[PDB]
């Protein structure tokens, strides 16, 4: 039952006003009814002992500005208050400028009046916006794939493979120098990519064939709208201005450790498990390990049999790690339920 | 802790997270097994060749639990990317879902996905709620299923509960078939995703049947143009409006069903008469196959002509109402009385499913 509504008397008359606040109906002071904001949604019951029965009416008032949030809890919340209350009680919609004279018989001496604002709504609002990235792909032996701060000309090379990442549909520029570990290395992440989302388009763009012609004109058109072919030339970097494959490559592994969270005899133990080569069969279900891929990734492995304050603890040092190393924001830490890995989380395992 | 909503659909998963204002998953219900065993979703429609696609959940009502299993699984670590063993579940039934079936889904959601708690409502009931109202019939049309669920006070009615067998998906084949008359080709699996887009961008509800068909017989005002995936483009003209007139004429696909003005009409006449005029005056549709353009007006029109004369027919069509149900569910499971509703792991597992 809310505790709210528990002090309500269920045989004697009363009358009381609840105001929905951010999913919970808060009580009116006493002093404070009649005054009601247009941004809010309330909750009126009232008990009459007529002639020596109680009549019992249960009135939610809806503002003309409330929340749908505000509004269903309203309505929510009036059904579990009548079925608190035997199912006696009488329910009335009332909205803003058309209530019911029962309704306005509560306040006729008590004035009743229509406020601006009101309290937020409890929702949390989803924009559904896409993550468009600029994905750089380099290499010798295995190529790594790096986010790049920003989707331009100036963040990429002659020498490397690049994809550009708009979520329905993906780019994989190849450079007229790139590897051809590099060329079969990017199909791979971007497969996995449109495999982890369920749908998409990879179009292949080649170094220079960036025209309307052989690539598509609606397929130019979004290139271009992101990557545009004029200012390529004087941003584009050269092959050699970008580093070495091995060099790149050899950052990127010194850069990956496996780190593990385990309750042990009730006490948390936060060991380094391993470094180098990461096999699958490392991550074991009762535990909770943190894959460190530094600045491009902090990655949660959340197994199945683990316990609580493994799982807490896990996501706190996580985070942690980012504050205080004062990581970009682009940096994430993602919880990985078992058996929900992606491929870009497997990647940064050789073997699986 | 923040709860999961799972809105199984017969045609769509909507999906998302106790809070929030809307789905953050919305994937076909799919399930595809080649001719990697199983492929659910848009990755099985995009390999509609290698695979055949069934369709866990019939008319609202869920008939293939080991492939809805998939469903379910897909949904946790694939789209959301969370583990059920962490989040509470609220889920959606059917109205007049069987209590074996909901004994089925509770086993399934305890004992293989581990989930601390769960909870299952009914979809009309939640689409109400959505709306901030208690009382009132629901109109839910969407891709399997068509039901007329009077609510009072916050339960429905099942006596007067209606069942219409015609729903997106019959739209859906009825379009296809009326543009291979017209000299299109449209019958694979693949060309029903096309079609389905075609129903949904250019398809509406005529205020007026024979005076708009009278209106694109005469000229060619009402033609719209449709891009292939190849490039070829096609022009949609009566179809536009002979494909929505099926839920108000269900002769037009062989159904001698009523329409679903009757159906709402037949179902508030099933119900005591001194709550008859606040069912008249509150029709809350929902679903997307009430999203067609001019169905709210031509639902006005058509009920107010069976209805008494001193009563107000008033039908709500809120904006986002092909998610009312999954949004009625957020509301619910944000409440802290979620709590007290719901049916724990522990005591599902000392008295059973019961
Ligand atoms: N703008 C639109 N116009 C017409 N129809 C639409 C529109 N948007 C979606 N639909 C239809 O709505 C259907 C899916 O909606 P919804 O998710 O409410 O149904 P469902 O829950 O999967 O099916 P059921 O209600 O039988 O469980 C699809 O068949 C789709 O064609
Ligand atoms: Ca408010
Ligand atoms: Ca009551
Ligand atoms: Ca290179
Ligand atoms: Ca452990
Ligand atoms: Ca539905």
């Amino acid at each position: 039952t809310d505790p709210a509504f528990r002090s309500v008397p269920k045989g004697t008359p009363c009358f009381l006003i609840w105001r929905i606040e951010n999913f919970q109906p808060v009580p009116v002071p006493k002093d404070q009814y009649g005054n009601f904001f247009e941004g809010d949604a309330y909750i009126i019951l009232s008990q009459k002992d007529n002639k020596g029965i109680l009549e019992q009416n249960l009135h939610f008032w809806l503002g003309k500005n409330s929340s749908q949030d505000e509004q269903g809890t309203a309505a929510l919340k009036t059904v579990e208050l009548d079925d608190y209350l035997g199912g006696t009680p009488v329910q009335h919609r009332e909205c803003q400028n058309n209530e019911s004279k029962l309704f306005l018989s509560y306040f006729k001496n008590k004035s009743l009046k229509y406020l601006q604002g009101g309290v937020a709504s409890g929702f949390n609002h989803v924009e559904h916006i896409v993550r468009r990235r600029l994905l750089s792909v380099k290499g010798k032996h295995t190529p790594r794939m790096e986010e790049k701060p920003e989707i331009s000309w100036s963040q990429m090379n002659k020498g490397d493979v690049f994809i550009l990442d708009l979520g329905e549909i993906i780019y994989v520029w190849n450079g007229e120098l790139c590897s051809r570990t590099e060329r079969i290395k990017a199909m791979e992440i971007a497969r996995g990519m449109r495999d982890d989302r369920g749908t998409g388009n990879i179009i292949v763009v080649e170094d220079g064939e960036e025209t309307p012609d052989d690539m598509g004109e609606e397929e130019f058109e979004v290139f271009n709208e992101y990557l545009p072919v004029a200012d390529k030339e004087a941003s584009i970097k050269s092959a050699e201005e970008g580093g070495a494959d091995e060099n790149f490559e050899k950052k990127k592994v010194a850069q990956l450790k496996l780190w593990k969270v385990a309750e042990e005899d009730g006490n948390l133990k936060i060991t380094e498990e391993a470094t180098a080569p990461l096999d699958k069969k490392m991550l074991d279900s009762n535990d909770c390990f943190i894959v460190d891929n530094g600045e491009d990734g902090i990655w949660v492995w959340t197994g199945k049999k683990a316990s609580p304050k493994e799982r807490k603890e896990s996501m706190n040092n996580a985070m942690a790690f980012l504050k205080q190393r004062n990581y970009s924001s682009q940096t994430r830490v993602t919880k990985v339920p078992e058996g929900g890995e992606s491929s870009e989380f497997k990647s940064l395992f050789k073997t699986w | 802790t923040t709860a999961l909503v799972c809105d199984n659909g017969s045609g769509l998963v909507k999906a998302g997270f106790a809070g929030d204002d809307a789905p953050r998953a919305v994937f076909p219900s799919i399930v595809g097994r080649p001719r990697k065993d199983s492929y659910v979703g848009d990755e099985a429609q995009s390999k509609r060749g290698i695979l055949t696609l069934k369709y866990p959940i019939e008319h609202g009502i869920i008939t293939n639990w080991d492939d809805m299993e998939k469903i379910w699984h897909h949904t946790f670590y694939n789209e959301l990317r969370v583990a059920p063993e962490e989040h509470p579940t609220l889920l959606t039934e059917a109205p007049l879902n069987p209590k074996a079936n909901r004994e089925k889904m509770t086993q399934i959601m305890f004992e293989t996905f581990n989930v601390p708690a769960m909870y299952v409502a009914i979809q009309a009931v939640l689409s109400l709620y959505a709306s901030g109202r208690t009382t009132g019939i629901v109109l839910d049309s969407g891709d399997g299923v068509t039901h007329n669920v009077p609510i009072y006070e916050g339960y429905a009615l099942p006596h007067a509960i209606m069942r219409l067998d015609l729903a997106g998906r019959d739209l859906t084949d009825y379009l296809m078939k009326i543009l291979t008359e017209r000299g299109y080709s449209f019958v694979t699996t693949a060309e029903r995703e096309i079609v389905r887009d075609i129903k949904e961008k250019l398809c509406y509800v005529a205020l007026d049947f024979e005076n708009e068909m009278a209106t694109a017989a005469s000229s060619s005002s009402l033609e719209k143009s449709y891009e292939l995936p190849d490039g070829q483009v096609i022009t949609i003209g009566n179809e536009r409006f002979r494909c929505p007139e099926t839920l108000f004429q269900p002769s037009f696909i062989g159904m001698e069903s009523a329409g679903i003005h009757e159906t709402t009409y037949n179902s508030i006449m099933k119900c005591d008469i001194d709550i008859r005029k606040d069912l008249y005056a509150n029709n809350v549709m929902s679903g997307g196959t009430t999203m067609y353009p001019g169905i709210a007006d031509r639902m006005q029109k058509e009920i107010t002509a069976l209805a008494p004369s001193t009563m107000k027919i008033k039908i709500i069509a809120p904006p986002e109402r092909k998610y009312s149900v999954w949004i009625g569910g957020s509301i619910l499971a944000s409440l802290s009385t979620f709590q007290q509703m719901w049916i724990t792991k522990q005591e599902y597992d000392e008295a059973g499913p019961s």
